[PDB]
Protein backbone atom coordinates (compact mmCIF):
# COMPACT_ATOMS: atom_id res chain seq x y z
CA UNK A 1 0.00 0.00 0.00
CA UNK A 2 2.64 2.37 0.26
CA UNK A 3 4.26 1.76 -2.94
CA UNK A 4 4.84 4.20 -5.83
CA UNK A 5 1.93 3.22 -7.41
CA UNK A 6 -1.74 4.65 -6.53
CA UNK A 7 -4.72 3.13 -6.37
CA UNK A 8 -6.48 5.95 -7.33
CA UNK A 9 -4.36 6.86 -10.35
CA UNK A 10 -6.48 4.00 -12.12
CA UNK A 11 -10.37 6.33 -11.33
CA UNK A 12 -11.05 9.93 -12.36
CA UNK A 13 -10.54 11.17 -8.86
CA UNK A 14 -8.21 14.48 -9.54
CA UNK A 15 -4.36 14.26 -7.50
CA UNK A 16 -6.15 16.93 -5.58
CA UNK A 17 -8.78 15.34 -4.32
CA UNK A 18 -6.91 11.94 -3.21
CA UNK A 19 -6.27 12.68 0.66
CA UNK A 20 -10.16 13.48 0.42
CA UNK A 21 -10.68 10.65 -1.12
CA UNK A 22 -8.50 8.69 1.91
CA UNK A 23 -10.14 10.15 4.36
CA UNK A 24 -13.39 9.06 2.93
CA UNK A 25 -12.18 5.33 2.79
CA UNK A 26 -10.74 5.71 6.22
CA UNK A 27 -14.22 6.90 7.77
CA UNK A 28 -16.46 4.35 6.19
CA UNK A 29 -14.34 1.23 7.78
CA UNK A 30 -14.99 2.69 11.12
CA UNK A 31 -11.33 3.49 12.14
CA UNK A 32 -10.67 5.34 14.96
CA UNK A 33 -6.95 5.91 15.60
CA UNK A 34 -7.00 7.58 12.13
CA UNK A 35 -5.12 10.99 12.00
CA UNK A 36 -5.61 13.22 8.88
CA UNK A 37 -2.07 14.10 8.64
CA UNK A 38 -1.07 10.43 8.75
CA UNK A 39 -0.99 9.78 5.08
CA UNK A 40 0.37 6.21 5.87
CA UNK A 41 -2.88 5.15 7.12
CA UNK A 42 -4.70 6.86 4.87
CA UNK A 43 -3.11 4.53 2.51
CA UNK A 44 -3.33 1.62 4.33
CA UNK A 45 -7.15 2.15 4.56
CA UNK A 46 -8.40 2.70 1.12
CA UNK A 47 -6.20 -0.34 0.32
CA UNK A 48 -8.17 -2.59 2.43
CA UNK A 49 -11.09 -1.70 1.46
CA UNK A 50 -10.53 -1.61 -2.56
CA UNK A 51 -8.32 -5.01 -2.22
CA UNK A 52 -8.90 -6.65 1.28
CA UNK A 53 -7.49 -9.54 2.24
CA UNK A 54 -10.13 -11.39 3.38
CA UNK A 55 -13.93 -10.07 1.89
CA UNK A 56 -16.93 -11.21 3.26
CA UNK A 57 -19.89 -13.58 1.30
CA UNK A 58 -20.45 -12.82 -2.17
CA UNK A 59 -18.58 -9.32 -2.00
CA UNK A 60 -15.61 -8.18 -3.88
CA UNK A 61 -14.88 -5.76 -1.99
CA UNK A 62 -15.47 -3.41 1.18
CA UNK A 63 -17.00 -0.46 -1.40
CA UNK A 64 -20.38 -1.08 -0.51
CA UNK A 65 -19.65 0.42 2.88
CA UNK A 66 -19.19 4.04 1.30
CA UNK A 67 -23.12 4.32 0.68
CA UNK A 68 -23.60 4.23 4.91
CA UNK A 69 -21.59 7.68 4.94
CA UNK A 70 -23.93 10.91 5.20
CA UNK A 71 -21.58 13.20 2.12
CA UNK A 72 -23.78 16.35 2.71
CA UNK A 73 -22.99 16.48 6.45
CA UNK A 74 -19.15 16.13 5.12
CA UNK A 75 -19.50 18.72 2.37
CA UNK A 76 -21.24 21.26 4.90
CA UNK A 77 -17.99 20.57 6.78
CA UNK A 78 -15.68 20.99 4.09
CA UNK A 79 -17.45 24.14 3.13
CA UNK A 80 -17.45 25.56 6.78
CA UNK A 81 -13.73 24.62 7.34
CA UNK A 82 -12.03 25.16 3.76
CA UNK A 83 -15.00 27.19 1.50
CA UNK A 84 -14.57 24.52 -0.59
CA UNK A 85 -17.73 23.59 -3.04
CA UNK A 86 -17.00 19.71 -3.13
CA UNK A 87 -20.81 18.35 -2.71
CA UNK A 88 -20.61 16.08 -6.69
CA UNK A 89 -16.86 15.59 -6.01
CA UNK A 90 -17.35 12.98 -3.09
CA UNK A 91 -19.88 11.73 -4.98
CA UNK A 92 -17.83 10.97 -7.98
CA UNK A 93 -15.15 9.51 -5.65
CA UNK A 94 -18.12 7.24 -4.14
CA UNK A 95 -18.77 6.29 -8.01
CA UNK A 96 -15.44 5.65 -8.57
CA UNK A 97 -14.11 3.44 -5.91
CA UNK A 98 -17.01 1.20 -6.61
CA UNK A 99 -16.44 0.75 -10.25
CA UNK A 100 -13.03 1.97 -10.97
CA UNK A 101 -13.47 3.52 -14.80
CA UNK A 102 -16.88 2.84 -15.53
CA UNK A 103 -17.73 2.94 -19.06
CA UNK A 104 -19.85 6.10 -19.17
CA UNK B 1 -7.56 20.96 20.91
CA UNK B 2 -10.30 20.34 19.04
CA UNK B 3 -12.11 17.24 18.04
CA UNK B 4 -10.89 15.54 14.52
CA UNK B 5 -14.14 15.50 12.11
CA UNK B 6 -15.83 12.41 12.09
CA UNK B 7 -18.26 11.31 9.17
CA UNK B 8 -21.56 10.31 10.31
CA UNK B 9 -22.86 7.38 9.32
CA UNK B 10 -26.46 6.52 8.00
CA UNK B 11 -28.39 4.21 10.78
Amino acid sequence: PQGEMDLLDSTRIHPEDYSLARKMAADALDIEDIDDDDESAMRNAIYEMVFPRSPPKDEDDLTFKLDELILDDYATELERKHQLKKRSTLQIIKEELQSRYREI
Amino acid sequence: LEISYKIPKSQ
